[PDB]
RNA sequence: CGGCCGUAGCGCAGCGCCGAUGGUAGUGUGGGGUCUCCCCAUGCGAGAGUAGGGAA
RNA sequence: GUUUAUUAAAAACACAGCACUGUGCAAACACGAAAGUGGACGUAUACGGUGUGACGCCUGCCCGGUGCCGGAAGGUUAAUUGAUGGGGUUAGCGCAAGCGAAGCUCUUGAUCGAAGCCCCGGUAAACGGCGUAAGGUAGCGAAAUUCCUUGUCGGGUAAGUUCCGACCUGCACGAAUGGCGUAAUGAUGGCCAGGCUGUCUCCACCCGAGACUCAGUGAAAUUGAACUCGCUGUGAAGAUGCAGUGUACCCGCGGCAAGACGGAAAGACCCCGUGAACCUUUACUAUAGCUUGACACUGAACAUAUGUUCUAACGUUGACCCGUAAUCCGGGUUGCGGACAGUGUCUGGUGGGUAGUUUGACUGGGGCGGUCUCCUCCUAAAGAGUAACGGAGGAGCACGAAGGUUGGCUAAUCAGGUUAGUGCAAUGGCAUAAGCCAGCUUGACUGCGAGCGUGACGGCGCGAGCAGGUGCGAAAGCAGGUCAUAGUGAUCCGGUGGUUCUGAAUGGAAGGGCCAUC
RNA sequence: GUAACGGGGCUAAACCAUGCACCGAAGCUGCGGCAGCGACGCGCGUUGUUGGGUAGGGGAGCGUUCUGUAAGCCUG
RNA sequence: AGGACCGAACCGACUAAUGUUGAAAAAUUAGCGGAUGACUUGUGGCUGGGGGUGAAAGGCCAAUCAAACCGGGAGAUAGCUGGUUCUCCCCGAAAGCUAUUUAGGUAGCGCCUCGUGAAUUCAUCUCCGGGGGUAGAGCACUGUUUCGGCAACCCGAUGCAAACUGCGAAUACCGGAGAAUGUUAUCACGGGAGACACACGGCGGGUGCUAACGUCCGUC
RNA sequence: UUUUGUAUAAUGGGUCAGCGACUUAUAUUCUGUAGCAAGGUUAACCGAAUAGGGGAGCCGAAGGGAAACCGAGUCUUAACU
RNA sequence: CCAUAGGUUAAUGAGGCGAACCGGGGGAACUGAAACAUCUAAGUACCCCGAGGAAAAGAAAUCAACCGAGAUUCCCCCAG
């Protein structure tokens, strides 16, 4: 595929991480989302990272 | 093992776990076992 | 002497587990489809796949209603 | 002479109280992200052998 | 707001729609022929169409 | 001349002659772990290897490929060396958190570094090629080469697929894996004629040896058992043995070979076996040999790591002396080389010279072609499932919105009513839209999971509900990705992050486990 | 080699219809016997029923040589 | 003079016939080639098996040669072929699915057997509850088709379809209830398998020519 | 014998006699049977000892968890309806 | 040159053979992995040297685990 694995890594510091895809040649803007961190059991912001 | 020449079931299968050497110098000890001992004063040396 | 042809599907068990009147535990699947040919009535769920399935015990109803004369499956809770 | 373990099979089985054998899942090692949260979540508990592959298993570990 | 889901809808009986009875097609079982297809006994019996219904 | 002892004598091999090429002598080369030996008691008019094959006339063009030869600017590159950075441990310092010298230690890999390779040239009597490296010259040509083909024309014959002479349309000649000729030679291939004949028309007779009879001696292969006929049919499908029928008194002897799928040899063709052997190569992996450099044996001056000089290691297959009746060997003297050569360990290159092996399956035989996993439809006989090298198409993704939710909206076509739409095949769905537009968003959540579907299994699928935390909505609610069904890869080995679960005397650490992920 | 009713032969001994007789198997029944399994009652009865078999599974036996029983027993 | 010529010995081996359980495991007979040479022959010697030797045929190396012979590793291995020995009694398959460097092998499942345990568990029939999209039919839809009316559309008339369906059986299948019958005929677990080459016939079909004692499924 | 299928014109056997093929050891599981029973049993060895001694061991009476660990529970998870 | 090499004689010993066991120097392949190369077979077969009635090994620069053991060899366990 042209769609490449990143990581998503939590801004809370726990090393937690979510992975998914991404085109990253209509899409270089880095992906941020709020996601469920099960180490402090919190929505934290969840930022682009290489996988 | 052999199914054949099919990934047989032993290696389709992944490994697990490690082998604890504390294990092998840990008993258990049955309500049973205590009267089975001389003088009454169960401890590690009265059991063996 | 060759073919373009030769290439098929695995079959996927589709169709109607349970048929009326069967009494079923909540969870088990009435029937596998492609699309809604069967509708969800009372007591059946329709998952991602249109699977319908009990939502509660009791017995697998067909029925046909409303204006467009479509199939729907019901437990009566028995 | 002492019959031999299969010794690949001594690392995928353990025997349980009735005398079936608990082994782990296949397909969690790695390809991971294009699989589902609940699919993985399913194969992370240990799993009884089938009776249909008991024979095989109980072949390979004559000590269990 | 519902039940019902065209006998219930359109148009302004003209259509849609419903629809026997009888016959026909098919067919389970048993038997038979001249056997690419049929027939007989028995059971089941359409679809289409016909009479009719019908302006919920 | 030589050859397949025992089915091939030849056009094959050899050959004198020719050419290329290596080789300066302790020759190259070969046999040898080595010492040595052959080459040769030879020395480039010599010796080895290779190809061609007397002689005559000759031997054209191509150096792009593969070799070989030469080159050395630049790139790349081994062992070796170990800069620099990051870790472990702990003297000590910190209430602890933690920090942390030295040492020891795990890791990193700067710099150094030869040949090779890339690179630049040359070379075809190198391997080869001859419409782009260059397009086949001379000569020859339906040929030991020509498929079409018995080419066409001429000759020879009454009649000639052969033969001879031509032609050129050379399927697919061609110049030392030589071209074209060529006197002589040949148990060599083809064709014609005279002579000659039982080769033949077409056989006859005769002489001998067997065959036949008698006496003596006395085998063999084969053999389930036999009371062992024809025919037509039947039948594991070609009958002495079955059915029907016909014919046939019992038994030898000489003869003949139509049958007993006669005898002989577990088919040599063909396929199969994850059989074998030997052979090939730019198959894989190795490896002798050859070759590169580092370190060792291995030293000293001087000059600017290279160079000169030196002698004392080391070499000597120069000379001479002695052991000694000895051309081996050793010791000695001396000359010549000389830290080179050479050998050991390590190291890069080269390496069918040699070795071990691999080189799939399906298949209306095998091969060639096609195919191999997944999705949709049909075949499929109104539950599921269901084959063929049956009939038709698709997938190996896409998307932070094309996902969630709230609110809204409705198509093609030219009135109509989904004939449109659906990110991509087909099928089933879809208006309460699943189709179209917008706002806010991250439920494309984490832990679990009653129950069920589908699989031989590994697995795969559907799922309400429970806990935590979240989005949208006033709220009921909805949300654990997408209308659904393709968009995939077990295990091992390892990588990264987290987690003191483990921690081989103890504290740590390494390594392992567990969770996430590659 | 008749060679396309199995043959003889057939004008029905063919074909169609109707009917009644008979033949015909290791089927069924009769008589006698053996064995498996299940009931029902006391290892025996009563009762029902079953018994074709390759691969193959299960059950039960025969006989052979040798050891004990056996310095016994049989045997010039 | 001569790898000169003709021709015995001698060395060969071109042709034919015979022989082919031979007189002979390569000869005999009639002819044939070389016959002063790269000739031939006696005696002795040397070269050894991935080795020799080869005027080169993979020829020859003791009737053996694409790796001699003898002994050993050794009972190599053989998913292949063959064979497997007394008796009676009971039950009794399969030639399928899935996977496989798999296809004539093997494994799990299916089917056999033995044991144990358990429910009216199972079967037939009757009644009841169900979903069908096959046969048939039809032509609104997707396509195809003919005629006519108005060469399109449209209207009327006529057919055709495995991948058409505004219809739609018989059967089959799932579930429920009730008798009767059946040696539990059912299911689970455990000991032991075999089998995974099927054949023909009927019915429904694909393929082939509604050819095959053809081939591939379904079902009896 | 091999097969879908053999009188087969598929295989094997001329005949007779003698010989000729599921064994043995050690592990392991299941069945039967015997002993003892929450226990059972010893190995080497000692013993002239088929006795007797020898309980080193082994199997069983507890599991869960990768493991530390907990224990009629335990693992999972922050925690389980 | 001293010498040393060399030479001669005397004394003492060796040499060769033998079935296994033993120590050492070398060291396969078939085979198994359902192919095969790592791996296996196996330090086996085989070749070679040497010894003895036995050989070899042997008196801790050994283990252990903070308690302790006390050279080597062989047997049963530990344990597939
Ligand atoms: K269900
Ligand atoms: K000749
Ligand atoms: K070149
Ligand atoms: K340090
Ligand atoms: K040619
Ligand atoms: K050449
Ligand atoms: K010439
Ligand atoms: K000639
Ligand atoms: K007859
Ligand atoms: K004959
Ligand atoms: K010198
Ligand atoms: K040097
Ligand atoms: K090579
Ligand atoms: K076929
Ligand atoms: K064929
Ligand atoms: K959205
Ligand atoms: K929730
Ligand atoms: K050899
Ligand atoms: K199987
Ligand atoms: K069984
Ligand atoms: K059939
Ligand atoms: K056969
Ligand atoms: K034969
Ligand atoms: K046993
Ligand atoms: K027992
Ligand atoms: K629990
Ligand atoms: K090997
Ligand atoms: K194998
Ligand atoms: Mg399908
Ligand atoms: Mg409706
Ligand atoms: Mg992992
Ligand atoms: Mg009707
Ligand atoms: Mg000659
Ligand atoms: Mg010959
Ligand atoms: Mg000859
Ligand atoms: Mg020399
Ligand atoms: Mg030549
Ligand atoms: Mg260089
Ligand atoms: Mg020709
Ligand atoms: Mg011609
Ligand atoms: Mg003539
Ligand atoms: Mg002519
Ligand atoms: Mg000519
Ligand atoms: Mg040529
Ligand atoms: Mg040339
Ligand atoms: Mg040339
Ligand atoms: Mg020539
Ligand atoms: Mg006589
Ligand atoms: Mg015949
Ligand atoms: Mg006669
Ligand atoms: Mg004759
Ligand atoms: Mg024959
Ligand atoms: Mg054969
Ligand atoms: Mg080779
Ligand atoms: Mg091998
Ligand atoms: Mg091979
Ligand atoms: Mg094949
Ligand atoms: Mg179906
Ligand atoms: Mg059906
Ligand atoms: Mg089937
Ligand atoms: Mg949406
Ligand atoms: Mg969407
Ligand atoms: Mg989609
Ligand atoms: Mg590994
Ligand atoms: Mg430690
Ligand atoms: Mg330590
Ligand atoms: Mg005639
Ligand atoms: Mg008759
Ligand atoms: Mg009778
Ligand atoms: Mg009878
Ligand atoms: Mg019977
Ligand atoms: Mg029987
Ligand atoms: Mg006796
Ligand atoms: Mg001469
Ligand atoms: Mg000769
Ligand atoms: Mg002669
Ligand atoms: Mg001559
Ligand atoms: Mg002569
Ligand atoms: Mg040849
Ligand atoms: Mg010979
Ligand atoms: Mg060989
Ligand atoms: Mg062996
Ligand atoms: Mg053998
Ligand atoms: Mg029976
Ligand atoms: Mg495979
Ligand atoms: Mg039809
Ligand atoms: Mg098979
Ligand atoms: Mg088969
Ligand atoms: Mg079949
Ligand atoms: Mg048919
Ligand atoms: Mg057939
Ligand atoms: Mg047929
Ligand atoms: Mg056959
Ligand atoms: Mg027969
Ligand atoms: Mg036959
Ligand atoms: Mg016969
Ligand atoms: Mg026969
Ligand atoms: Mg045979
Ligand atoms: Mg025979
Ligand atoms: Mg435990
Ligand atoms: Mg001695
Ligand atoms: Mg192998
Ligand atoms: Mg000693
Ligand atoms: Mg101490």
């Amino acid at each position: 595929g042209i769609r490449e694995k990143i990581k998503l890594v939590s801004s809370a510091g726990t090393g937690h991480f979510y992975t998914t895809t991404k085109n990253k040649r209509t899409k270089p803007e880095k992906l941020e989302l709020k996601k469920f961190d099960p180490v402090v059991r919190q929505h934290v912001i969840y930022k682009e990272a290489k996988i | 093992g052999f199914e054949g020449g099919q990934m047989p079931l032993y290696r389709r299968l992944p490994k697990f776990g490690f082998t604890s050497r504390k294990a092998a110098i840990t008993a258990e000890i049955r309500l049973s076992d205590l009267a089975k001992v001389e003088g009454g004063v169960v401890d590690l040396n009265t059991l063996k | 002497g060759s073919t373009r042809n030769g290439r098929d599907s695995e079959a996927k068990r589709l169709g109607v587990k349970r048929f009326g009147g069967e009494s079923v535990l909540a969870g088990s699947i009435i029937v596998r489809q492609r699309g809604t040919k069967f509708h969800a009535g009372a007591n059946v769920g329709c998952g991602r796949d249109h699977t319908l399935f009990a939502k509660a015990d009791g017995k697998v109803k067909f029925e046909v209603k409303g204006p467009k004369n479509r199939k729907f499956i019901s437990i009566e809770a028995e | 002479p002492k019959i031999k373990t299969v010794r690949g099979a001594a690392k995928r089985f353990k025997k349980t109280g009735k005398g079936g054998f608990k082994h782990k899942h296949a397909n969690l090692r790695h390809i991971l992200t294009k699989k589902a949260t609940k699919r993985k979540r399913h194969l992370r508990p240990k799993a009884m052998v089938s009776k249909g592959d008991l024979g095989l298993v109980i072949a390979c570990l004559p000590y269990a």
